RNA sequence: GGCGAGAAGGGAAGUGUGUUUCAAAGAA
RNA sequence: GAAGUUAUGGUUUGAAAAAAAAA
RNA sequence: UUUUAUGAUCCCAGGCUGGUUUAAUAAGUCAAAGUUUAGCCGGGAAG
RNA sequence: GCUGUGAUGUUAAGGAGCAUAGGAAAUGCUACACACCUUAAUUGGUAAUGCAUUGAUAAAAAAAAAAAAAAAA
RNA sequence: AUCCCAGGCUGA
RNA sequence: AAGGGGAUGUUUAGCCGGGAAAAA
């Protein structure tokens, strides 16, 4: 139910960050998935 | 009040940073047939998106909700633990 | 003193009794929960009996209908006509008033919330709404 | 005939992979999408390290031999990486000094983008390089994969080709993985206090190399 | 029920003793010319806007939920709009008193943390639930990391309204202990409150190195030199400013200026403050430093670099605090990009 | 290794789309 | 993000559900 | 118990919005509704 | 030593060409601008873009020395 | 469950 | 060349996190 935990500092610092486009979104869900961070598994 | 980030979420990155990602599982409109009609030749038309950690699973399929949507948003689901 | 937590075995027994994966109407769940007298035992451990009216008020105030997508069936049945609230479409229409059919985990969360709120109603220091904004000046 | 990406292959030291039945995640509805993990196969590009470099090598047993297993150590200068160079050196290259040239990288010479406008102009015409001395070595896949640490400092190249002169002009970092060890043109120099037992001098050549 | 916490009191009420006492008396609490009042004041003798009212407790020990409701409603009605009233039990009273003490003595604690020798021993924990104190942080570290730290070198970050922030700085007794804390405390579930004899609410704590402290006479006016300054450490001991300029150029780091920092003792590592022309250049250099960290394989939590920033200063003669001055225009030094 | 990348969509939706009138704070 | 927002053409062929009862 | 001649139940067809000049005592906003670079919007999938 | 095996399933929601139906619904470019992407940088790049052909469905194609202004009495 | 991790911590 | 062409030579073990395949 909840989203992955992230600091309020990151929440604030991402204020002007443009969200991903179509191709950039497609690059985040490929199988090599090298970009996934710590404690950031979509399924788990 | 509206949300600053909308439907995307800030999540940690493999390089020690952070970035915005779309929600999981995907918010899909299942009331309509897949488009194009030949989408099945290249995709799994009954693909499912699970939320399981070890032996515990959760059944969550986002779906549209009645208005006013407000802060919560258009999409929601039930609490179903296995 | 203390607030003991109910047993998953007892809650599952109540849930299955009300039913007789598995979703049971809030009406049946509330009736079974009130018959079991479990809330009365909790209150005695921590004056009158809990009412179906009190259960309905707590359900509404907790607003679990919105939280657990209780209105998705409206869009399933009516369709686009289900988006607008009553009166949004000046032509009129029928909007199902079915209360949510809770699963076991949803029922457990509701029961825990009800017990906590009932405890707070009497405890000198509550878990929730311990802070109230001043209005006068 | 058409030039197309080579088939995907698994690296040495790994189990096989099942693969996928279509090139990328948008095929064919978005033909101009490029995956970040796509293999770089076109001329003037360096294949990714441990993903598409060092593919599993298979040959018919008729042609198999012991030399077949020295391919990674015999890779040419432009391609051989730091670990492949180090494996067959005294003390696994430890206590020596290493520096990379970069003047023969494949992109600087080959490809469609090799010749392009630069912010400074075209070339018409001694150097302070980065020197790495290994201290801790551990190979995960001999000879091309290792987890190395060592001292990084600022050296002083000079006219012999170039030769390292003062490997320790400025002290840098005392323990770091080698920089650009994944690939490139590396040159090495044995330490000043070298022992003839470890760094064996060349065996004398025959006086009469009879046929 | 031990007392009430009043937050966001107006400066007039906080400063005027008679007005607050009269308000409490009208609400019902008899304030002697019994209930006791304690304001939150800093070392400058300025009220932070928070008050603690401890009820008389040879008799209030028999109060009940109805009494709590009535008293809280009366206090909310009497007190000015915009100020919140909360009920506090004994644990809440202890937390409030400790919070006031730490707020008053924050400066000395900050200096002690900033002693240069402790550069690599301070660990930042967030988000700490408000109910937690130094003892709770010590217990949490013992439980989830098997590390023992002094419960007197733990410093909470405070907010402009006097309420504790969700960030703690802990001075581990050793760099090994700091590294162990960093490795162990990651997404650790932690109870939020103890109520009715159970643990209610879960908060997921993380540890990192995101607030480095340095208190020295050589750096007091260093930050004023430029707004775009990057601290870096972990270099060899004997390198001077010119040698480090050459090394940075070799590493493809292009600082406008370099300033070496040296403190009595500890010459094994040399620290340097780099200065850049633009915030864009500072950020790109920090990104390259992150890349070099990853390629060099040093610890992700190892203290390698950071962004210099003087701590906010408050002076007795100031009428408007610089941090609270709405006219500031420092944001024009940091252009926004998508 | 890092950023950007929808042949610039008319394939869904009628009380919908959009329009008009408003509102939206970090460093709490 | 919220609150208000006349329907039109195809001529249209007024009651629809729930509940109760039934077996 | 909830909708319903203020059109419920229930078919088919259509995204909406703006564009300055504009003769005649018909204009001080082109005056019930006619647009043309544009504005807002228009799912998801390598399992 | 002697078949083969090692991720070895690749082309439409787009474009172009050719036909069908219809009264009819579309063609060339070396393109020094703007804008955008990138960068440490007027550091590098484009074909969205900008030009030209036809189309016959629109304009301009009258008046002022020293001025580029001037209800041109 | 042990294939990978230029991801980490621990063992008196 | 009696006698160094001798002798010594089992695999570090856990926890967390991320990724791929099989399965689901």
């Amino acid at each position: 139910l909840p989203n992955p935990s992230v600091p309020r500092a990151a929440l604030v610092a991402a204020r002007f960050l443009r969200p991903p486009g179509r191709f950039k979104r497609a690059e985040l869900r490929e199988h090599p998935r090298s970009k996934t961070g710590a404690f950031a598994n979509l399924v788990k | 009040a509206p949300s600053v980030h909308g439907d995307f979420c800030v999540v940690r990155r493999a390089d020690g940073g952070f970035h915005l990602v779309p929600p999981y599982p995907p918010r899909i409109n299942r009331t309509v047939e897949p488009y194009p009609p030949s989408a099945g030749n290249f995709y799994e038309l009954n693909r499912q998106f699970k939320l399981q950690w070890k032996n515990v699973e959760y059944q969550f399929v986002p779906k549209l909700l009645p208005r006013p949507w407000g802060r919560a948003g258009p999409w929601g689901g039930d609490l179903v633990r296995i | 003193s203390s607030l003991p937590c109910l047993l998953d075995s007892e809650l599952t027994a109540i849930f299955q009794g009300a039913a007789a994966k598995i979703t049971v109407s809030s009406n049946r769940l509330f009736k079974a929960l009130l018959q079991s007298g479990i809330l009365d035992r909790d209150l005695t451990g921590s004056r009158p009996v809990v009412e179906f009216q009190k259960l309905c008020d707590l359900y509404e105030e907790g607003r679990f209908y919105r939280t657990w997508a209780g209105g998705a069936h409206i869009l399933k049945i009516s369709g686009v006509k289900g988006l607008a609230p009553p009166g949004g479409n000046l032509k009129g229409g029928i909007i199902d008033g079915t209360p949510k059919h809770m699963s076991y985990e949803e029922f457990r969360t509701f029961v825990h919330a009800v017990r906590v709120w009932l405890r707070d109603e009497r405890s000198p220091v509550p878990l929730c709404d311990a802070t109230v904004r001043a209005t006068g000046s | 005939e058409k030039e197309v990406p080579p088939p995907l292959k698994s690296g040495i030291g790994e189990p096989k992979k099942t693969g996928y039945k279509f090139p990328h995640v948008f095929f064919p509805y978005k033909s101009r999408y490029r995956s970040p993990h796509r293999q770089r196969w076109w001329p003037g590009s360096a294949p990714r390290f441990l993903l598409h470099s060092h593919p599993k090598r298979w040959a018919p047993r008729r042609d198999l031999s012991f030399a077949f297993f020295a391919f990674h150590g015999l890779k040419p200068f432009a391609e051989k990486n730091l670990y492949e160079l180090m494996h067959s050196l005294p003390l696994r290259g430890a206590s020596s000094f290493f520096w990379r040239e970069a003047d023969s990288d494949p992109w600087k010479h080959l490809g469609r983008k090799a010749n392009r406008l630069q912010a400074r102009g075209v070339r018409t015409q001694g150097r302070k390089q980065l020197v790495f001395s290994p201290r801790e070595i551990y190979y995960k896949r001999r000879p091309f994969h290792a987890l190395v640490f060592g001292r990084l400092s600022v050296g002083q190249l000079g006219a012999s080709s170039r030769v390292l002169k003062h490997p320790e002009i400025i002290r840098g970092l005392s323990r770091v993985a080698p920089p650009q060890a994944s690939l490139g043109g590396w040159k090495w120099r044995p330490p000043k206090d070298a022992s003839r037992w470890i760094f064996r001098p060349k065996f004398p050549l025959p006086f009469r190399p009879e046929l | 029920l031990e007392g009430f916490l009043l937050s966001n009191l107006p400066p007039e009420v906080t400063n005027n003793q008679q007005l607050l006492s009269s308000l409490l008396g009208r609400a019902g609490l008899p304030v002697p010319p019994s209930a006791s009042i304690l304001l939150q004041r800093s070392r400058l003798g300025r009220t932070a806007g928070r008050c603690l009212v401890l009820l008389p407790f040879p008799s209030s020990a028999f109060l009940t939920g109805e009494d709590r409701k009535a008293l809280q409603t009366r206090l909310a009605a009497v007190l000015p709009a915009g100020s919140t009233v909360t009920a506090c039990d004994r644990n809440d009273v202890e937390n409030c008193i400790e919070e006031f003490e730490r707020y008053f003595f924050l400066t000395e604690d900050l200096q002690r943390l900033g002693v240069p020798s402790n550069l690599r021993k301070v660990v930042t924990l967030s988000p700490v639930p408000p109910t937690y104190g130094r003892r709770e942080v010590r217990d949490l570290l013992r439980e989830h990391a098997n590390v023992d730290v002094d419960p007197r070198d733990i410093v909470f970050r405070f907010r402009k309204d006097g309420v504790q922030g969700d960030t703690c700085y802990v001075l581990c007794r050793s760099e090994r202990d700091a590294g162990v804390v960093l490795a162990r405390i990651q997404e650790t579930a932690v109870p939020n409150r103890v109520h009715y004899g159970q643990l209610f609410g879960c908060s997921f704590l993380w540890a990192s190195r995101s607030a480095l402290f340095l208190c020295d006479s050589q750096l007091d006016y260093l930050p004023a030199r430029s707004p775009f300054q990057v601290f870096t450490t972990g270099w060899e001991g004997d390198v001077s400013e010119e040698e480090f300029k050459n090394l940075a150029y070799q590493l493809r780091l292009f600082p406008k200026a370099v300033r070496k920092f040296s403190h009595p003792g500890g010459e094994d590592v040399s620290s340097f403050f780099l200065e850049f022309h633009r915030m864009r250049d500072a950020k790109l250099t920090m990104s390259r430093l992150q890349l070099l960290r990853r390629r060099w394989r040093i610890g992700a939590n190892t203290p390698f670099f950071g962004f210099l920033r003087m701590a906010d200063l408050r002076f007795e003669d100031d009428v408007k605090f610089a941090d609270e001055d709405s006219a500031a225009d420092s944001d024009l030094d940091e252009p926004i990009d998508y």
